RNA sequence: ACCUCGAUGUUGGAUCAGGACAUCCCGAUGGUGCAGCCGCUAUUAAAGGUUCGUUUGUUCAACGAUUAAAGUCCUACGUGAU
RNA sequence: CCCAUAGUAGGCCUAAAAGCAGCCACCAAUUAAGAAAGCGUUCAAGCUCAACACAAAAAAUCCCAAACAUAUA
């Protein structure tokens, strides 16, 4: 019975306006702002998969976190037979 | 209280325990979880 | 004690699932529903919202409500319906930067984001995974010109899907 | 600060198509019609065959002597494949199908008759030998915990190792030979007929060198 | 209690015997003889 | 967690018999006895016996092994026979195998076959002729029948407690005998009837469960901002399920009374006033012997009913 | 601090607890402070407040136990470890509990 | 060491901790290369259960044995030193060492049966019925297997099995 | 019998003889090496992790001025964060580093009597701008969580520093 | 096929039994899908007890009525100069 | 030993199956936490962990030498 609210289907009005970001009834779509406004540190994440360990620089948190990480995947692997 | 050659915890709340010259295993939690060394 | 659950905009029903959820806790059915889609007028109805319910020793509660789920904002700003059945080998969606950052804007307002007062460059990452999953890739510019081509093969992709569907439906009732 | 190390990323190992073990038959093939000898020095002494890994990294260890019957290779068969996972591990045979007759008598056979029927079929193990092999996206720990389950099972005594904990016992039983304080070895003492020793040796003795009585390896003697 | 089946000494299930300490000390004595002659015969 | 005893799924393993010896006889003097093997004994039968003793199914055991019978020996020693066993349910049990209704039992005393003990195999004996001097065959024992017993226990519910939950039917349960949960009302006269219900739509296996009653007892909480549209709802999903449980008699409870004192929807009760209902609070136990004397005259009826279908009235 | 919470401060009425942070002998003090400060603990007995009262007077660390019956626990931390006034302070709390039922 | 006293004074009661006298480690040890006590005086493989000069160093005024981190001891040592304190107890070597006995308990009269070297608890020990074959005896434990290397100055070795 | 046999059959007394008294020795040393000195541990190459907290800490007791020592208590974690929440609307920090990280900093720094301060859980409030008045009525909605001390404008001062401070 | 071929026929019963405990009953004690009665299972326990009949040479078994129970065995498959 | 809040009931498929019916991918807020290694739920809830910090034995007349860890082989 219950569903997904129905989207609309159409190359041109999804590239103008962003469909989700409006949740009230009353009120309009949102437009999206031009290249320009948006800020720097938008265009430069990583759209890909994530950087392997060896390309992370040791003196960053991110690095351990991988690292952390791949202890916590080995762990599980050695307590799933016991 | 079941015999066995061999004694193995059964969960976290199992405890081993040297009485009377035989290991035992006590479980509170879990009564049925005592085994006695055979 | 606290239960947090995804209910529908303006849709909640006094049966199943919330429903013998609240009945265990002797919450009243009726007044959360009321309650629920009194308070959810302003939002189109259909949306997934996720609830958090407060409940105190008397029978007493006080819903709230949160920002609705990333994957309602992704999947509305691409247009796509229903998610892709596998994830890496096909790609579902296509959505910018610009639609993380107008999704993003709104999706850090929310209770859990607000407490830990981060920035939305941080709200923008964890966006750009969360549409890793459900098949969307997010491309720096985008234009209608290659917009409507990718479109135009995934409604070709959806129609295997559905050829393969079909096939396992019809084989099931051989059975 | 708990201590983070590298940990080894098995990327690169590639799984066959086949993870799982090939189902054994009972016989083979081809029947032997004329019955055999019973040449029970085929599971005497080390063996000389299939004592080294070929694709993977662990495998089970043979210590003893033993026939392998269609009821031993069900029980390693269905334990290995239930219990790993055909995504990141793969498992061979490292030894034949069950090939050497077994003659057993029918029930109240005196003596004579000749030669019995044939019952069944076995395949003979030499100590030392690799009788299951295991390799691919695993550790050792991950794959200890049902070999030893399976080589309990075993009718000889047997011990799951890998290629470090092989060539590991290996190197302490070559150090144990070296530094040992006893001045008399066996293979010093029978070799040079010390004491007339052997007369009650075994031409075998010559070559076992005291590790190895009947179907039993002794790894302490040196 | 502790029988034997069959004889002692020989069959299946044989009475178990055990090396004493003066026997161990016994054979390395005779050792130590015969390692000399190997010596003696050898120039 | 403690639940009345319905509807359990038992495994019974009948006895199977033992096999012949199959061994020939030798004496001093003949030399040739001939053959002695003995026969095996026969496998034990597990019986469903009738016991009024028990009103209830609380003897539910996982499984049920009967005794194998043993091989014969030599010198024509038959085997034993094993022993049988019994298991006791109440009257009134229904036994079927998931597929269709096996039997009925219809009153203490009565047993019925559920797994018949496997044969008892011949020994070489047995075969012995003048024509057959020396025969060495023996008969391998049958096994005996393992099969799943659907055991289904009719409820004793002279009444059945029904409504939305958190209406209070199992607090209403405690006070008159002060996932079924069945209670008894004990009555002037030494007259006993029982009432049940099921804690937790309501589901169509709760619905099925609670159709094993002869007296249905609608519980609607005071508190309830549209008490007659809770009323309709449950009458509908009854009725959706069987609009033959909806002639039976009902009678209209409004609970929790005590704190609340909602009198403005007592009154809308009382406004609608499709049948008699009656007011009474759980917790404080008020006006509860007005009801269980109208309950047990409610029975009566059924009691006659009874004897229409000719079984009898569950003791009462 | 899972040892505490199964037993519960149901006849503590207040805790006060005072260290002086720059000496050396307050370090079970405050490891004392951490156990009772838990949220199990504490969730146990609303009613119960914990006192933290931080001085530079340069004073040896005292921990002050106050109860519903009106007796009072006083427990110096200066050379007393956070198990030892652990256990003689959860000792308290079932004698207590004991003589008020 | 350091003692714990408790004085209730108007029904309050008040927890204190006062230092006390500490012994100190004689100075001059015979090898100060040591690890451990133990082999810093020379006293490895050359000590038994009747030497209680040595084990009251070790253990607490009740009788319980001291923690190894707190003692300093090897591992090897520590447990060769349980033992003897075991076997010190049982041989009525420690009359000042005796449990600590709670209010009105009173205990009861006991046969006093003198012993010594006693491995095992006395009444965690089921008596030996049937003895076996001379090949397959059933040997009565003496002493203690962790004693097994101190210095024997007889030409037969420690017999820990009668 | 024959040669190979299921069972362990019993060797001849000439062979057994033989086999007791061929049997390994291991070598005794003199002196057991566990009581002779152990030769000095090799040298522990420091964690990248370790060498990058130490690059941050010293940020922060350069970059902001005010520094505030506190016991990181057992707070619920709801409790916690909400707390760290009001924190942040006056742009009040709360970081948490090991001990055995920043006791050795502060061993060797300006900041060398603070070294005290840190036994057990610590959390450190800091801020560019040194809002002492809002945060003192943040940490009194719970009595429980003590105040230790702080370091303004390089300068020492203990909780009731603080107290007269915000006044 | 080792002992007995220069006087034990074997089976079963009667008589009287000694012994093992791997306990059928009585006793003590854990677990239980042990509410209570009944049960199941495990540890401990051999001091005491362990029926009478029909057909059958019977051992055994079938069923007849019982009993707290109608135990598994060994003893020259106990005992036949009783 | 102590501890555990969060982008989320990750999507697909499923009456709903959410880290734990199955599956495709396994990124990520935060000092520090598996798109979950086990249990418990029709499904949820609840729980732990990973993270920050601090090696046996029993048969039948009645067990079976007596015993003894310490004086130089
Ligand atoms: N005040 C009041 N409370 C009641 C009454 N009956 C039940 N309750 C409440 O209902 C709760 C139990 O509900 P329950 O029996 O499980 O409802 P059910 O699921 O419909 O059977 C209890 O906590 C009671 O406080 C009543 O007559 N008066
Ligand atoms: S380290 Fe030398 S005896 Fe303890
Ligand atoms: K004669
Ligand atoms: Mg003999
Ligand atoms: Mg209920
Ligand atoms: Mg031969
Ligand atoms: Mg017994
Ligand atoms: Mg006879
Ligand atoms: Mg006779
Ligand atoms: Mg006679
Ligand atoms: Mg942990
Ligand atoms: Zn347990």
């Amino acid at each position: 019975a219950l569903k997904d609210p129905d989207v609309c289907t159409d190359p041109v009005q999804l590239t103008t306006y962003a469909m989700g970001v409006n949740i009230y009834k009353e009120g309009q779509d949102v437009p999206l702002k031009p290249d320009a406004e948006y800020p720097e540190w938008l265009f430069e994440m990583n759209l890909g998969p994530p950087k392997t360990l060896e390309e992370l620089d040791p003196e960053s948190r991110e690095y351990w976190r991988r690292l952390r990480k791949q202890n916590i995947w080995r762990h599980n692997r050695l307590s799933k037979n016991k | 209280f079941k015999n066995k050659t061999v004694l193995k915890k059964r969960c976290k709340d199992c405890y081993l325990v040297k009485r009377r010259g035989r290991w035992y295993v006590y479980c509170k939690t879990h009564p049925r979880h005592k085994q006695r060394q055979m | 004690g606290v239960i947090r659950a995804i209910v529908r905009a303006g849709l909640a029903m006094p049966g199943p699932p919330l429903g013998p959820v609240l009945g265990q806790r002797g919450v009243s059915i009726n007044q959360f529903c009321k309650e629920f889609n009194e308070r959810t007028k302003d939002i189109k109805e259909g949306i997934p919202l996720p609830t958090k319910i407060l409940v105190k020793p008397d029978r007493t509660f006080e819903i709230k409500i949160g920002q609705p789920t990333v994957s309602y904002f992704l999947k509305a700003a691409a247009g796509i319906e229903k998610g892709a059945r596998q994830t890496g080998k096909e790609v579902a969606g296509l959505v910018t930067l610009k639609h993380v950052y107008e999704i993003a804007r709104i999706k850090a307002q929310d209770e859990a984001f607000a407490l830990q007062d981060v920035p939305l460059s941080s709200v923008v990452r964890s966006i750009i995974g969360s549409a890793r999953s459900l098949g969307i890739r997010v491309v720096k510019d985008l234009s209608s010109e290659e917009l409507a081509a990718f479109q135009k093969e995934r409604a070709i992709f959806l129609a295997a899907q559905k050829e393969a569907d079909l096939a396992a439906q019809e084989e099931a009732a051989k059975k | 600060v708990k201590t983070l190390l590298p940990v080894p990323s098995f990327e690169d190992v590639s799984i066959p198509e086949k993870p799982k073990l090939r189902f054994i038959e009972r016989a083979p093939l081809v029947p032997k019609v004329r019955r055999e000898p019973k040449n029970l020095s085929d599971i005497r002494g080390p063996s000389t065959e299939a004592t080294e890994f070929t694709e993977g990294n662990f495998a089970i260890l043979a210590l003893g002597g033993g026939y392998l019957h269609w009821g031993h290779f069900e029980m390693m068969r269905l334990t290995i494949n239930r219990s790993m996972d055909p995504k990141n591990m793969f498992a061979i045979w490292r030894v034949p199908a069950p090939f050497k007759p077994i003659t057993r008598k029918s029930v109240g056979h005196r003596m004579g008759g000749g030669k019995g029927a044939i019952d069944h079929y076995v395949t003979p193990v030499k100590a030392g030998r690799l009788v299951v092999e295991m390799g691919g996206r695993c550790e050792f720990e991950e794959v200890q915990g049902f070999l030893d389950q399976v080589a309990h099972k075993l009718p000889f005594a047997a011990k799951a190792v890998s290629r470090g904990t092989l060539e590991k016992m290996r190197k302490d039983q070559e150090e144990r030979e070296r530094n040992n304080q006893n001045p008399w070895t066996f293979e010093r003492i029978a070799t040079a007929n010390m004491l007339g020793i052997r007369k009650v040796l075994s031409p075998y003795d010559l070559t076992h060198k005291g590790k190895y009585w009947g179907k039993f390896y002794m790894p302490k003697r040196v | 209690r502790g029988r034997i089946p069959g004889r002692q000494w020989i069959g299946k299930h044989r009475r178990p015997r055990f090396v004493s300490l003066r026997a161990k000390q016994n054979m390395i004595r005779r050792l130590e003889i015969e390692a000399e002659n190997h010596y003696w015969l050898s120039m | 967690k403690r639940y009345f005893v319905d509807y359990r799924r038992v495994l019974v393993c009948g006895g199977n018999g033992g096999a012949g010896a199959s061994c020939f006889h030798s004496e001093p003097r003949k030399e040739f006895g001939g053959p002695d093997g003995g026969d095996g004994g026969n496998g034990g039968h597990v019986i469903l016996r009738v016991d009024q003793q028990v009103k209830s199914l609380s003897s539910v055991l996982s499984r049920y092994q009967g005794f194998s019978g043993e091989d014969g020996g030599s010198k024509n020693c038959f085997g034993r026979s094993g022993a049988v066993l019994y298991i006791r349910v109440p009257v009134g049990t229904l036994v079927k195998e998931g597929g269709r209704v096996v039997a009925d039992l219809s009153c203490v005393g009565d047993e019925y076959i559920a797994a018949l003990g496997g044969a008892g195999g011949k020994g070489n004996r047995f075969f012995l002729a003048n024509n057959n001097r020396a025969p060495v065959t023996c008969t391998p024992g049958q096994p005996g029948q393992q099969r799943v017993l659907h055991l289904e226990l009719k409820t004793v519910a002279h009444a059945g407690m029904v409504g939305f939950p958190n209406a209070g039917k199992s607090s209403l349960l405690r006070a008159i005998s002060n996932k079924p949960h069945v209670g008894i009302v004990h009555y002037e006269g030494h007259l006993q009837i029982a009432v049940a219900d099921i804690p937790g739509g309501l589901g169509s296996a709760f619905l099925r469960h609670i159709e094993r009653c002869r007296f249905l007892l609608f519980v609607v909480d005071l508190s309830q901002p549209e008490p007659w549209t809770q009323v309709d709802d449950l009458k509908y999903e009854l009725e959706m399920y069987e609009k033959g449980l909806s002639a039976r008699p009902h009678a209209i409870v409004a609970n929790k009374i005590d704190l609340p004192e909602a009198q403005a929807n007592l009154s809308q009760l009382r406004d609608h006033l499709g049948q008699e209902v009656i007011v009474l609070s759980a917790l404080t136990g008020e006006n509860l012997e007005q009801l269980l004397l109208h309950l047990k005259v409610l029975y009566d009826a059924y009691a006659e009913a009874e004897l229409g279908q000719g079984r009898q009235p569950l003791r009462w | 601090a899972a040892a505490l919470a199964r037993l519960g401060l149901r006849p503590v009425k207040q805790v006060r607890v005072q260290f002086c942070p720059f000496e050396k002998n307050v370090e079970s003090t405050r490891t004392f402070l951490q156990t009772v400060s838990s949220e199990k603990v504490r969730s146990t007995n609303l009613n119960c407040s914990v006192i933290a009262d931080v001085r530079h007077d340069g004073s040896e660390p005292c921990v002050d136990v106050l109860f519903g019956d009106g007796h009072r626990l006083i427990m110096r931390g200066a050379h007393l470890t956070a198990l030892e006034m652990l256990t003689a302070f959860a000792s308290h709390i079932r004698a207590r509990d004991a003589a008020g039922s | 060491f350091r003692e714990v006293v408790e004085t209730q004074e108007g029904k309050t009661t008040i927890i204190e901790g006062r230092i006390t006298a500490t012994p100190k480690e004689s100075p001059n040890p015979p090898n100060p290369s040591g690890q451990c006590p133990i082999c810093r005086w020379n006293l490895k493989h050359k000590y038994n259960y009747d030497d209680v000069l040595l084990l009251s160093q070790f253990i607490r005024p009740h009788g319980g044995m001291l923690p190894r981190k707190i003692t300093g001891l090897c591992q090897e040592e520590h447990r060769k030193i349980e033992e003897c304190v075991k076997m010190a107890h049982r041989a009525g070597l420690l009359p000042n060492h005796r449990p600590r006995l709670p209010e009105g308990v009173v205990p009861k009269s006991k046969p006093q049966l003198n012993r010594y070297l006693t491995r095992w608890a006395p009444g965690s020990v089921k008596p030996i019925y049937k003895k076996g074959p001379r090949w397959n005896r059933v040997r009565m434990p003496v002493g203690s297997p962790l004693l097994r290397d101190n210095v024997c100055y007889s030409r037969t070795p420690w017999k820990l099995y009668h | 019998s024959k040669a190979v046999t299921r069972h362990r059959r019993v060797m001849h007394f000439q062979r057994q003889k033989l086999m007791a008294v061929t049997e390994y020795i291991p070598p005794k040393p003199a002196i057991h090496p566990s009581c002779l000195p152990s030769p000095p541990s090799p040298p522990q190459e420091e964690i990248g992790l370790i060498r990058l907290l130490r690059r941050e800490i010293a940020a922060v007791f350069q970059d902001n001025r005010m520094i505030a020592v506190c016991q990181n208590v057992a707070l619920s974690a709801e409790d916690k964060l909400l707390m760290r929440h009001q924190l942040r609307k006056h742009k009040i920090l709360m970081k948490v580093f090991p001990n055995q990280v920043l006791k050795p900093f502060l061993e060797d720094s300006k900041y060398q009597n603070l070294l005290p301060l840190f036994v057990g859980h610590n959390m450190l409030l800091v801020s560019e701008e040194p809002k002492v008045k809002e945060m003192v009525r943040i940490l009194r909605t719970v009595p429980f969580l003590p105040l230790l001390g702080g370091c303004i404008d390089d300068t020492i001062l203990s909780r009731q520093g603080f107290i007269n401070y915000s006044k």
